[PDB]
């Protein structure tokens, strides 16, 4: 049993070949039959995840249960993900949190990020920055330790709705300014030197200002900057490599393993993985979810992707209320999400469709000369709106001219 | 799944001898789960029926009419203004809305393009979609502004929108127009949050009580060391 | 006529296939028109449907302004037009103005107006040797005299304010070329003035040829002055033309065939 | 002859003035030549002198290879050469190859060879209807035939090994144009073979016209095939030509005037 | 007397106008008649320098003598410059050093840079890095102090023979690594962190590695890196602005004040100011120097500009021995300076003229096929040698073909 | 001014009672200067006549002939080599000059293009040059190398150039050719610097003596001191 698990890890760490990785798991899958409690948790996360073992969601649920009855943090975390996403099992947010709490209790780090994110965006619970400070803190300590050892493995951020040294020494200098190395400590001026180190892109500085805005040192402790500084540290763990395992599944034609390897990171609180896990459900390529639970589940992950500051997720939340995707048709509700992507994020399309609801009298009362403003505002915001406003303004004047003739 | 990111939850640990409440949310004896921690600790954590229906909160209010709350704001004459990319809206609560923008000449002159949008010479509270949410409001509608060339020299009109916020300091979320030369202003104030029908609506919290099986104590052995750890860190 | 309707339908079938390709990809108004703009074959077919549309507008404009082509100027447009297609194509690419679908549309407006000046020249050339000309011909060609010269006056006025307000760009060569075209409608006027006083009198006039040779001398002097000033500018600002030496050698030869012949005569 | 020497002296005076201006500035060999290469008017005057030199070499080559111009092909050279210099200029400027003084020389070499093929065209066209031709004409024109054919074979070989070794550049279009010129020397061979078997017999041959029509059909097919492959290559790689559609319309018309006439005849 | 000097400095520091600067000096020139020992040293450096008072070299020599008899450091320094450059007075290097020593003794900083540079390049004295260490230091202490106050005023480096935050904190971190701030000092690893700070361009770091290579800390104390690191600090003083005062005189047509305001900085040991002070003397635009002392004085400043690593100053030292400028004609001596600019600095022209002395048999014995190598080597080194080698190689083969015919 | 950057100078402070030396450089009693320091110390610094002529250094050498010094270098067989951009010259003192370059094939083979430039089977010392300046040398000239195709299969010849350097470790300044396939090698050695006619030539130093006037001490009130100040950093 235990001898079989050693052969798999040797070939996994020794060979990067796809066949050799699958050949290494053959002993690991056989060791799962011997109920070695370390063996299943490496094949549980392949039986339901894919791009490793073949994907079979029903084959992983029942053996997750014995992982829960054993009391495994890696089993308590994932069984909450099944009931949070309604994946192969009837959806229930009521005890989705119960499994995540015991996973967060059990020492798992994924169940702390999700519980922290649920406390931060107010999803499933009350938005409490105090509770969102506690759970996001435990992840940050367990990821800031490993980056200093692993060197900070950077992973590209790929959004499908868009396509388909010098500062390292400044961190130690800013650490000595706040603490005091041969000089009196000054929290008023050490803040500016430490905050400028994070603009270089290194996330070690991102950690140190989060504690600075937590205890109240230097600047007064505000909740909004307490966890938002914490969150970008937590979004770069060893689970940040999991876009690539999901994105390769999308390019390899296995679209149903790019909607399960993305729905975990959508539950983990991303925006690259919350638009993409909804864009795949947008075009109905997924097959585990039914044909009637494809748009309401893609509405949920378009709604979370908008509140985290995405332009397209605020236009595409207007579309789903414009046509009637997953909701009874609401021209008034779709109106607001189109303007909220106009004044805030200055999305060029988002004032063109503002003109259409102004020009054709949808949602609000019609006014011809108010619509002219937003078409004109569209051409100022972008170079690509010069064309599709001009054929819209010509159509606009035809109605104005034809109405004047009838009078 | 349908609008599921608005339902709050809370896990509690009431212990062994606990009786589920018969008031509030509904409960069942079948929807229980048997739990196990990392240090082999058995818990039975029950969950309520997620309905949270009706409005049976015993809504009573013997206080003043909502007209009387904004009177101290009117007499103090402390009124704010808002900046934009170009324009500048100065709503004055109880006097006027003023929209203007300064044209700074090259060295000596400042030119003002000003407009006037108003001047002060039912068992259901109406609600407007605010970012897609449900907030009941106080409308204060008013007109006789400057004449509007598009409406053939008609004076502008405007409605004042009042919604409550606890940390507000009398600012504006946004200024918007429902039609040409007739504008809508939203105003944040802390006065209306005391009104039960005008306060910010929060959904009732469905409580997850959970009972401690024998062989396990009142709270798990991997839990209480963490809330004291953040208490030290604060 | 059958091959003309075939060519229009075989172009509109491609445009209705490119548009229906984009609308299936991007199912809205705004991302569709943006997708047509950035895509190369999508804007290529929309270019082809634009040129067929300006072709058929030219054929109906030629039909209303001239009763029937004589099939001796039909060739004479085809070489000149080619001349004109290539040098606008070379001036468009030398200047690094980049491919924009509102300055290509301006260049074929120049070529479309340039073709109509040339058609007026050959029609007024046979107005010299037409003893049977109706009053319909006289009015329909002075209408072409006005409509052109006002149009080049407008575009010269649009360009010389563009060369002052904006700066040195491709709008300089537009108004200069229209200034040459302004001299071109100037030439055919005087030729129409002298050949209208020829027809109203039932006797030849010897001074008409002297005035015609003097008039061709005139404007030929104006033409080389415009081309020589056109040379001296773009060496100074931007880059060497590498074009517009085509009609210039014909412009000196226009001056050569006028000044030297008058010197040999007078 | 006086004006030719006047033009040569007036170009060499400017070249000597530019060289002396540079030598007074940078009194050595190497900075003088480098200063000539970097300066714009200096390289312009050197370009003018090079063009006058290649003009005089072309005149002496035409004098030694043809006894006297008929003064009916001199025009044909003038319009076709304008066509050609503008096509080469536009192909040089679209490709963004940048102004280099060793590819302009190659382009004028191509234009010079094209002019000599056109002169061979018109000379064998009059050889069709020339009843008094000496053996000197036959020998000199077949020497032209060889020399031209060997030159285009050599440059086609050079350009195809270039397109294999280096990569996609202007050598591909150089080799394709030299392949078209190879088809041109092929056409005149067959035409000279038929018109030479015509003259050696003192009787007309009816099969000579059929062979001439079949050969014209032949090579017209080869020409349109080469132009279509030329298209389908440069839409794929780099950019739209925007040139070489000129002789293509004449190439399809060459196919039209051969295939349809033979279909109407046979 | 003293009241007149206050009005000049007030208008000088208050008005940057050229007329107001000259109007301020009117009281200063009048105060020079009262023999105020502070007043002359601001007008002595205008009477002989220019671009201030009108240039009159003889009008400044005799009043420099009373500045010397008083014992002024600013008079002892400049009177040695007159006899070092032979400027208005017969040249004598013998007591040029005597005046510079007492100026260096008197506390002047210019007389320490020149004495240090003379000890470094071995000009007028024996090349002793020990003596060049002592005099170059005193300047570096007196310039790094003001640069921390003035912000390090940068001045462009203009050569006439060519035309006519992130690292600031790394200096303090590297300073703490060598000294020890909360950690044990390690001179083996603090060297690499300190040396990387100087690559950013800041010259505070240039000072700190000079002391590191001086006392032997970290790396063994080598003479060559001891003063070269010191020298680039000294070449950025408040006298580094004196190029613009000299370069503006060249563009304003006052060429005889761009050969005196450049000959001091040539004596101070520059290479931007040693080619340019020889390029002006190259074309005989200067008028103070005679027509017979114009090339030997321009040979001296082309020789110093070459040994400090300039490409053109090594070719142009070949030319002066090639034609016979200021020296009896030496094809052998001119040969060496042409190849020393070929193997070392890879100057493209410097192998072309190597071909000419190879092809035409000048200096060495003629060999036709050896010359072919260097013309061919010229085209590989630069893109601009493709042309003037091709007309040289065609001429080369004509001789080879014509000689073969005669055989 | 003519080649003036080769004449060394030195200021000395011999004091009040000093007599100028009559041997070495010439002196005059008129070319004195009266000096004054910042603290008003008066000095009289005499200067010598800048001639430094002749070679009257009493050149005597009873030591060995220059042939005998390079013999221990020949028998030890410790010989160096030089790198270039492409080539690699390996002079072996007392055996040969070898010029070669390795061609590294893709994985397995190493190809050598080698040539042989030589093999060991007068009251005035000649002077070449060396970087513009002057240096007398020892020439060691050989031939019988590999045949040269340019000279119609003639073997190459090479002269070995010996110049002395104190800190040398038997390296090469440069390798050069005076003609095709006949090459010149310069070699640094420390052996010849003991030879008086072969050592590195240094110009004699002209001494500047400063006589101390009364009222001023033996050395200026800023000298000694400042010197010792750095004597700290000695
Ligand atoms: C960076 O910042 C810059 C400035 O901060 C931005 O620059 C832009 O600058 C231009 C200046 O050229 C601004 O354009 C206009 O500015 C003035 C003001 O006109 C504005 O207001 C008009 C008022 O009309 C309405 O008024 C009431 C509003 O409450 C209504 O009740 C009423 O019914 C009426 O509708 C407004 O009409 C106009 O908007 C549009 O109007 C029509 C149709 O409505 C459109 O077709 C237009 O295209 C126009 O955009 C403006 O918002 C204007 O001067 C006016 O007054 C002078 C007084 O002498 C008159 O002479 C003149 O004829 C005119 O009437 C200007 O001429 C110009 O039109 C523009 O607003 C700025 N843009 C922004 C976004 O602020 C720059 O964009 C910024 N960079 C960015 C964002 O990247
Ligand atoms: C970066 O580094 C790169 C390498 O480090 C540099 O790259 C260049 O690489 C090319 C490779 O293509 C090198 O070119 C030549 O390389 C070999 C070797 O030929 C050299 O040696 C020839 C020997 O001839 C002399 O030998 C004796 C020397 O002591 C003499 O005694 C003898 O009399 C004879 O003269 C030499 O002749 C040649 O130099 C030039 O020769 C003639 C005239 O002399 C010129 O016209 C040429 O232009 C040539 O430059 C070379 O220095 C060569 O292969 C040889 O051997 C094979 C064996 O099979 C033969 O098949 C082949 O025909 C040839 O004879 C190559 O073919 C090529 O010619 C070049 O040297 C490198 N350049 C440098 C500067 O090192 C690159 O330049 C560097 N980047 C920079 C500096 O920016
Ligand atoms: C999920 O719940 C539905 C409705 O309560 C029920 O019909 C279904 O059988 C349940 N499925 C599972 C796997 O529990
Ligand atoms: C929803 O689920 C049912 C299964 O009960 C299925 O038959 C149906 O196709 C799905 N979709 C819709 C739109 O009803
Ligand atoms: C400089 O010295 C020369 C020669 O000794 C002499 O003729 C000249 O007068 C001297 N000039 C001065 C100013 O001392
Ligand atoms: C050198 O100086 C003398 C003055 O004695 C002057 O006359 C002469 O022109 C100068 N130049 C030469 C080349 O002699």
């Amino acid at each position: 049993a235990e001898m079989m698990y050693q052969t798999g890890m040797k070939i996994l760490n020794g060979s990067n070949k796809k066949s050799q990785k699958r050949e290494a798991y053959r002993y690991l899958q056989k060791a799962a039959s011997m109920n070695h409690t370390k063996a299943l948790e490496r094949v549980s996360y392949a039986l339901l995840f894919g791009d490793y073992l073949p994907q079979n969601i029903q084959a992983a649920r029942e053996m997750f249960e014995k992982l829960t009855e054993e009391g495994s943090p890696k089993g308590q975390t994932a069984l909450g993900f099944l009931y949070a996403s309604g994946l192969g099992v009837n959806s229930s947010q009521a005890k989705a949190l119960v499994y995540y709490t015991f996973g967060a209790l059990g020492g798992n780090l994924i169940a702390h990020m999700v519980l922290g994110y649920r406390y931060w965006a107010g999803i499933g619970v009350l938005q409490s920055c105090e509770s969102a400070l506690t759970h996001y803190r435990l992840v940050a300590n367990h990821v800031a330790s490993d980056i200093s050892l692993t060197g900070g493995s950077v992973v590209q951020r790929i959004r499908l709705p868009d396509e388909v040294g010098w500062v390292d020494g400044q961190l130690q200098l800013g650490s000595m300014y706040y603490n005091g190395i041969g000089v009196k400590r000054d929290y008023k001026q050490a803040l500016k030197y430490f905050n400028l180190a994070s603009q270089g892109g290194h996330i070690l500085a991102f950690y140190n200002l989060a504690q600075m805005h937590a205890s109240g040192t230097g600047v007064m402790r505000s909740c909004h900057t307490a966890v938002e500084l914490f969150k970008n540290v937590c979004e770069r763990g060893r689970w940040s490599e999991r876009l690539m395992t999901a994105y390769n599944s999308y390019k390899d034609g296995d679209y149903n393993a790019a909607v399960i390897q993305y729905l975990l990171l959508a539950e983990q609180g991303y925006e690259v993985a919350q638009s993409n896990a909804a864009f795949i459900l947008d075009q109905r390529e997924a097959s585990i979810v039914g044909e009637n639970e494809t748009y309401p589940r893609a509405l949920l992950h378009w709604n979370r992707a908008a509140s985290q500051g995405y332009t397209v997720a605020r236009i595409k939340l207007g579309d789903y209320h414009f046509y009637g995707f997953g909701t009874d048709v609401d021209y008034e509700t779709a109106f607001i999400h189109y303007r909220l992507a106009s004044e805030q994020q200055h999305s060029a399309q988002a004032m063109f469709n503002l003109g259409y609801m102004h020009e054709k009298g949808l949602g609000i009362k019609q006014d011809i000369h108010l619509a002219k403003r937003f078409y004109d505002m569209a051409a100022e915001a972008s170079p690509d709106a010069q064309v599709p406003v001009f054929l819209a303004l010509c159509k606009l004047g035809v109605v104005y001219f034809l109405q004047y003739i009838r009078e | 799944p349908q609008l599921s990111d608005d339902i709050p939850f809370r896990v509690n640990w009431p212990g062994t001898e606990f009786s589920l409440p018969t008031t509030g949310v509904l409960y069942k004896e079948d929807n229980y789960v048997i739990m196990t921690t990392a240090h082999k600790e058995k818990y039975k954590c029950i969950l309520p029926l997620v309905t949270s229906g009706d409005e049976e909160e015993e809504k009573d209010y013997k206080g003043p009419n909502p007209r009387e709350l904004l009177e101290p704001l009117f007499k103090q004459s402390s009124c704010s203004y808002r900046i934009e990319s170009y324009w500048t809206y100065e709503v004055c609560h109880g006097k006027h809305i003023r929209q203007y923008h300064e044209e700074k000449e090259t060295g000596q002159k400042i030119n003002i393009h000003e407009y006037y949008l108003g001047n002060m010479l039912s068992n259901e509270i109406p609600t407007k979609n605010i970012e897609g949410q449900m907030t009941p409001y106080y409308p204060v509608g008013m007109g006789n502004g400057t004449p509007c060339s598009l409406k053939q020299n008609r004076p502008r009109s405007s409605t004042v929108m009042y919604i409550c916020h606890p940390e507000s300091k009398h600012e504006i979320l946004s200024v918007a127009e429902v039609t040409t030369c007739e504008y809508e202003v939203v105003i944040l104030t802390p006065l209306l949050c005391s009104h039960p029908k005008y306060r910010f609506r929060a959904s009732p919290v469905n409580d997850i009580f959970c009972q401690s099986l024998p062989g396990s104590p009142f709270k798990p052995l991997t839990l209480r060391q963490l809330e004291q750890q953040e208490e030290i860190l604060r | 006529m059958f091959r003309t309707a075939v060519m229009m339908a075989a172009s509109l079938a491609l445009t209705g296939a490119v548009v229906a390709h984009a609308y299936y990809l991007k199912h809205q108004f705004y991302p569709t028109v943006v997708y047509l703009t950035k895509s190369s074959p999508s804007m290529a077919v929309l270019y082809i449907q634009a040129f067929v549309l300006v072709f058929l507008l030219g054929k109906v404009m030629g039909k209303v302004f001239f009763g029937q082509l004589r099939a001796a100027e039909m060739e004479h447009l085809l070489e000149r037009s080619w001349y004109a297609v290539t040098e606008t194509c070379l001036a468009f690419t030398v200047f690094r103005d980049d491919f924009s679908p509102r300055f290509v549309a301006l260049f074929t407006l120049l070529l479309f107006l340039k073709c109509f000046h040339w058609l007026a020249e050959d029609r007024v050339d046979f107005m010299e040797r037409s003893p049977n000309i109706s009053w319909l011909f006289h009015c329909r060609i002075v209408s072409l005299m006005f409509l052109l010269g006002i149009l080049d006056f407008l575009f010269v006025s649009h360009a010389y304010h563009s060369i002052l307000t904006r700066g040195a760009s491709v709008q300089l060569v537009f108004g200069f070329e229209y200034a040459i075209l302004m001299t071109m409608v100037l030439t055919i006027f005087i030729k129409y003035v002298l050949h209208s006083v020829d027809l109203q009198s039932e006797n030849p006039w010897d001074n008409k040829a002297v005035y015609m040779l003097y008039t061709e001398l005139f404007t030929g002097f104006i033409k080389v002055l415009l081309y020589m000033a056109f040379m001296t500018i773009m060496i100074k600002v931007h880059t060497f033309p590498l074009f517009a030496i085509r009609p210039m050698y014909l412009a000196m030869r226009q001056f050569k065939k006028a000044v030297t012949d008058a010197i040999m005569s007078r």
